[PDB]
């Protein structure tokens, strides 16, 4: 019972990724109503994403994790 | 969660839910620790009935004594798409 | 002894939650069926900032698309 | 703010005789207008000076070539008087000021905005040398930060005036330590085109 | 409150027009704004009925530059900022409906 070697942190997951092994099975196909909903995950989600950087330079904060409530 | 596993080797499968009223209770948990046990076992059913895990071949037939005893997430259609009375 | 082992688990999540901030991650999405089994530092900024209802009533505009995406 | 670079502008284009006859003849319009009336009168004397091989000189105190190219060139004994005039009156008016703003404390905010008003005229006569000494008492009255940053690069800018890049580059080194305390991304976008 | 066991009762108000631009100002240096925008116009523009208010109305107008894609805030999103917030007041009100369903 020593260290005696140490493993990479992306080896002994939990569960591989599964967005790249797995594809969503679900487009915005099914999506046509639910819009509200819509403008608010692109900011949420998607906004860090392809940049994060845009929140910085504006000087906005960004948001935390998302709560999705409802039946 | 691992009987659902063996539904999918094994061929077109039937699972038979006999007369459930032991898991069908609703949030409770301001009773005794036996209604968070059932709401760990619950919590499992929605992740397997719809998610990136989707059934075709496997099919749940639900058998209970009266069905207004149950939480309503185990009232949603598309995981029990057609609601049977036999009078 | 049970209700002592659920509740470690949530607390290494808030814990590292604390540690994934300011990070181009987009910080965890989860759902709830009710609004009823979050804790009160759960629901707190900063582990949880936007709350995105679903809402059944929606709008005449809203069913016709939803009617309209299953055709 | 606005004469500074404009008339400069035209000036050099003015200087050239490698350039087209009718483009000269069409800036030299421009610079003599404002000589006149923004008072540029120190930085015209200069200006006869810039030329000297190069045509178009036409002046009345300052040398000229054989071949004048160009007769939107005058110099005219009303520029040096209005010059000694002018200079006096500005000077005197803003003086008192300051006093006024010795005697009763109101001197860190409105002393600093009368100095930088000193180096916008010395500025407009085309002296980068007593410009920068007036903006540079600015400093020493403690003001905010954004104030620090937009006054280095007034400095900077009477470096394109003469057209000296050396004086640019020094200044512009200063700007860089200031410009993440103020941290301001308005005053960066200006940065970037000075820089640029 | 009975008698010798509560002795200072501090009670809170809304806040005034001069108050509410004094929690506007603490939050435009965060932002990047642009020069000639008053936030004592900005707290006239809002109302109020809490410090809560205020809050949203400045994370709405970065929002709303985060969609621009400009790096400056200007003073037209402080105009429909202003604008959402008072429209989500009145929406849990009339009703009365929670934050949740």
């Amino acid at each position: 019972n020593a260290l005696v070697d140490i493993l990479p942190p992306d080896s002994d997951s939990s569960i591989s990724v599964m967005g790249e092994n797995e594809k969503p099975d679900v487009t915005y196909a099914d999506v046509g109503g639910l819009d509200m909903q819509k403008q608010e995950i692109r900011e949420a989600v998607e906004l860090p994403l392809v940049q994060a950087d845009l929140y910085e330079q504006i000087g906005i904060d960004p948001p935390r994790g998302v709560l999705l409530y409802g039946p | 969660r691992e009987m659902f596993a063996y539904a999918k080797e094994h061929e077109p499968c039937i699972i038979f839910m006999d007369e459930v009223d032991a898991i069908g209770g609703r949030r409770f948990s301001e009773g005794t620790s036996a209604d968070r046990e059932i709401q760990r076992t619950l919590m499992e059913l929605l992740t397997q009935m719809d998610g990136f895990d989707n059934l075709g071949q496997t099919k749940i037939i639900m058998a209970t004594n009266r069905p207004d005893t149950l939480d309503p997430a185990l009232l949603r259609p598309g995981r029990l798409d057609r609601k049977v009375e036999i009078p | 002894g049970s209700d002592r082992e659920v509740q470690r688990i949530l607390i290494e999540l808030l814990t590292q939650m604390d540690g994934f901030d300011q990070s181009t991650n987009v910080k965890v999405i989860m759902a709830t069926n009710r609004a009823d089994t979050l804790d009160p530092a759960l629901l707190r900024p900063g582990r949880l900032d936007r709350k995105i209802e679903f809402p059944s009533l929606r709008d005449r505009r809203e069913r016709r698309l939803i009617f309209g995406t299953i055709a | 703010r606005v004469p500074n670079y404009e008339v400069s502008e035209k000036a050099f284009l003015l200087t050239q005789s490698k350039v087209s006859i009718e483009q000269r003849k069409e800036a030299a319009e421009f610079v003599l207008a404002k000589i006149k009336e923004e008072e540029m009168a120190p930085y015209y004397k200069y200006l006869c000076e810039e030329y000297l091989v190069n045509n178009g000189q036409s002046d009345l105190e300052h040398d000229e070539k054989s071949d004048s190219l160009n007769e939107w060139i005058k110099f005219d004994q009303e520029l040096y008087n209005e010059l000694c005039k002018k200079n006096e009156s500005k000077i005197k008016e803003l003086n008192e000021k300051i006093q006024k703003l010795e005697e009763d404390d109101e001197g860190e905010l409105e002393q600093a905005q009368a100095w930088i008003n000193l180096g916008e005229y010395y500025a407009q006569i085309g002296d980068k040398d007593n410009a920068e000494k007036t903006l540079g008492k600015s400093l020493s009255k403690a003001i905010s930060t954004g104030a620090k940053i937009d006054v280095m690069l007034t400095i900077a800018r009477l470096g394109f005036f003469y057209n000296d890049q050396l004086y640019v580059k020094e200044k512009l080194e200063a700007v860089n330590s200031m410009i993440e305390k103020g941290g301001d991304w308005e005053r960066r976008n200006r940065y970037k085109t000075y820089y640029g | 409150l009975r008698p010798g066991r509560i002795d200072r009762k501090i009670e809170f108000p809304p806040p005034s027009v001069a108050a509410r631009a004094e929690i506007l100002r603490i939050h435009s240096r965060k932002m990047n704004l642009t020069r000639g925008i008053n936030l004592r116009k900005v707290a006239e523009k809002m109302n109020g009925c809490s410090g809560a208010d205020v809050k949203g109305v400045c994370t709405e107008a970065g929002m709303y530059a985060l969609r621009e894609r400009r790096i400056h805030v200007t003073q037209e999103d402080f105009e429909l900022a202003v604008g959402k917030v008072m429209n989500k007041n009145q929406e849990t009100a009339i009703s009365v409906a929670k934050l949740f369903k």
